[PDB]
């Protein structure tokens, strides 16, 4: 059964670093690309970033472009994403979500808990 | 641009769609050669970029980038061939399933064509068309490469599955290290090394590891297609031809005196019909353009001054690749020179 | 923090094996590449080969014939084992690790350097 | 990248009433459009990942229509359990943009 | 193999001068060149990891340049620190293959 959890919410000032983590199980890390997803509390859902299979590859969000640098260990199955610049804008839930590709395009079939990052001082 | 090419590409997907894929199973020479056509009428689709969002690195982005693929006349001709049931037929594809041979021929040729990756990410994105960092262009396009063979090195892995091949366009090896993408997908995948699984593909990626690709002065003959160019210093097996995208009837230019074999189709009596080139400058083949079911794509160097450690990829079972699947041979311990009466010189 | 450092007989007879051990504290070997290379007294550097942690290797084409690199996880050793050293395979053994970034072709920790001689 | 819009914002309905969740597209995204089901305090669900294409255990109920720049995700009879927000995310071209989420209440 | 090959061999140099080394590449190497300092009785410590990139824990004098068949390690402002055989690695092929380390010594 596929699951992901991740850890490293909490409160961090603005313009200060913090580190998002997700422990990916239950299926081939090593194999399929990973996605970042955050939620505004009470807004719509907006991508975050995506790193390929081995890494060499990655994608940012323009609103967060040059500001978060995402990451992945294939032999701890443990995907990263660095928190810079932090801004009271990047207040959200974060989830991790797995694509499920068909044909060209792909669907996030598997969520994380969410983990909470509050830009508050 | 090319509608033919379209339409037996089609006519193979419906014929192969319900083939199941053997431990022996291999693409046949039509298919191949469709493959290839496609790719090609693909590539010659656009014959060059915008001036208005050329890139100045000069990375191949009519073939890379969405705002060049959505403009290309074949890609949407092939969407949308006869109500687009290829379309429909790819978007319920995907690696992890894929079981026929016209499942896999179609994911992978689609994905090319339409200038993405396996895992749904573009080749190159819209704003780094006119980019200038190096790196970061050399990094995705070596993500290409890397993944198009990754993905099919683990369909066979998967599958169990041996000669089941269609390699990545020449394009995508835009300054992409053979030897760097060869290590990366051998020694961080430990289950691609048995005897069994993607041996053809373990030999496209090993000729293009062992030999590079720009060869300034250690160069015998060169291929242009479109501008995209390669030097080879060694005979060129079929698989590294059909591989690429290169036929024998691109421009090819001699840079020394040897003596070149250009196989060029398969004839009557199991034989292989084949042109001998002596002089520097360019090589014409004034023949007419063989059929799918026999086309050929591969040279023979004479040359004796070079190592012995590369002389197999010369001999005639492993320059041309076998009809038979099960007698298709990749590597040296199974490499053999023998049969050289079923062939003809045509000039 | 990563530290390493290498072990073995520093004495072996000649046309016999050559035992070399590395040692990674405060790190692992879990995720990088990791290379022996060898120093001729006074003369420059050769490379010898490397191993992945998953146990694939690649050799120097003018040594392959008589080089066995060998990885141990679950001790955070990697180990080299050279048969027949001839009178020149006397050097300075390196156990490096390459670096773990996009670029995983160049050697960013070195360790001590044992010296061997025959 | 291209953008996703939907409509209403917000919409009222009874239990066995019909719904339309209608999610246009700034350009082509043909046919490559997942709509998700999200509960207040859960992460999304796929409900269907293509147009008019189901997940494994949804209830047929859902259904889907589109062919690009237009796109319907439709509910039959609306249980108690169908009350939630829904998102159209398109994945033609990465960033796969979500779209303002369509929220359902019980009138 | 793809010979390294160093000029000079050895070079005093006075210090709060110019230092330039050139490494020579046998068959083309595109920007995969890394260069080693090796203070005596030490280990190799990489300097620039590309041809011009410079690691972490290295001091901004330390320039890499060139591309292709010609390269150039140039110390800004040379410092007592500096005494060290400099080397010039390629990684473009197999075998990977130093270059025969040249000497910079304090005058």
């Amino acid at each position: 059964e596929v699951q992901l959890v991740q850890s490293g919410g909490g409160v961090v000032q603005p313009g200060r670093s913090l580190r998002l983590s997700c422990a990916a199980s239950g299926f081939t890390f090593s194999s399929h690309g990973m996605h970042w997803v955050r939620q505004a509390p009470g807004k719509g859902l907006e991508w975050v970033a995506v790193i390929s299979y081995d890494g060499s590859n990655e994608h940012y969000g323009d609103s967060v472009k040059g500001r978060f640098t995402i990451s992945r260990d294939n032999s701890k199955n443990t995907l990263s994403l660095q928190m810079n610049s932090l801004r009271a804008e990047d207040t959200a839930v974060y989830y991790c979500a797995r694509p499920f590709s068909y044909g060209a395009g792909y669907y996030f079939d598997s969520w994380g808990q969410g983990a909470l990052v509050t830009v508050s001082s | 641009v090319n509608v033919a090419s379209i339409t037996a590409f089609k006519s193979m997907i419906d014929e192969t769609w319900d083939k199941k894929i053997e431990a022996n199973t291999c693409i046949s020479r039509k298919h191949r050669n469709i493959i290839h056509e496609v790719i090609r009428d693909f590539m010659k689709a656009y014959p060059k970029m915008d001036e208005n969002r050329k890139s100045p690195l000069g990375a191949p982005m009519q073939w890379l980038t969405q705002y060049y693929i959505l403009k290309n006349e074949y890609h949407k001709t092939m969407l949308a061939y006869d109500d687009g049931s290829l379309n429909t037929k790819f978007k319920t594809l995907n690696i992890y399933m894929i079981t026929n041979v016209g499942q896999y021929i179609l994911y992978i040729v689609f994905c090319i064509i339409s200038g993405k990756n396996h895992d749904g990410t573009p080749y190159i994105y819209d704003s780094e068309i006119t980019s200038n960092d190096k790196n970061l262009i050399n990094d995705r396009i070596k993500y290409a490469c890397k993944q198009i063979l990754h993905g099919q090195l683990t369909m066979a892995l998967r599958i169990r599955n041996k000669f089941m091949f269609i390699g990545s366009p020449m394009y995508l090896w835009f300054n992409v290290n053979g030897s760097h993408v060869y290590h990366e997908i051998y020694d961080r995948n430990v289950g691609f090394h048995n005897k069994e699984i993607g041996r053809l593909l373990y030999a496209f990626m090993y000729y293009l590891s062992i030999s590079g690709r720009f060869l300034n002065d250690l160069a015998l003959l060169k291929f242009t297609y479109l501008g995209e160019s390669w030097t080879f210093s060694l005979s060129v097996p079929e698989y590294i031809l059909y591989g690429l995208g290169y036929s024998v009837f691109d421009t090819i230019e001699k840079f020394s005196n040897d003596a070149i074999l250009v196989y060029i189709r398969t004839n009557n009596r199991n034989g292989y019909d084949y042109a001998e080139f002596n002089k520097k400058g360019i090589v014409k083949v004034t023949e007419d353009k063989p059929d799918n079911d026999k086309r050929i794509h591969a040279i023979r160097l004479i040359n004796y001054s070079s190592d012995v450690q590369h002389i197999h990829f010369g001999f005639r079972n492993t320059l041309i690749i076998d009809n038979e699947c099960t007698s298709i041979q990749s590597s040296a311990e199974n490499a053999t020179d023998t049969g050289h009466h079923q062939d003809s010189k045509i000039n | 923090q990563v530290q390493l450092q290498e072990s073995g007989p520093g004495l072996v007879k000649p046309s016999e094996t050559l035992s070399l051990t590395c040692t990674v504290s405060g790190g692992s070997i879990s995720n990088y590449y990791w290379s022996w290379i060898r120093q001729p007294p006074g003369k420059g550097l050769e490379w010898i080969g490397y191993i992945y942690y998953i146990g694939t290797t690649n050799y120097n084409p003018s040594l392959k014939s008589r080089v066995t690199i060998s990885v141990d996880t679950s001790k955070n050793q990697f180990s080299l084992k050279l048969s027949s050293v001839t009178a020149a395979d006397t050097a300075v053994y390196y156990c490096a690790r390459h670096t773990d970034s996009r670029a995983w072709y160049y050697f960013d920790y070195w360790g001590q350097g044992t010296l061997v001689t025959v | 990248a291209i953008q996703m819009t939907q409509s209403p914002s917000s919409l009222s309905a009874s239990v066995g009433d019909r719904v339309t969740i209608t999610c246009r597209a700034s350009q082509n995204i043909d046919s490559y459009l997942n709509w998700y089901q999200q509960k207040p305090g859960e992460a999304p669900k796929l409900l269907m990942y293509a147009a008019s294409s189901l997940q494994s255990g949804v209830p047929s109920r859902f259904s889907g229509s589109g062919s690009g720049t237009d796109f319907t995700l439709i509910i039959s009879s609306l249980q108690r359990e169908d009350f939630a927000t829904y998102y159209c995310q398109q994945s033609y071209s990465t960033p796969p943009t979500f779209g303002q989420g369509t929220k359902l209440e019980i009138k």
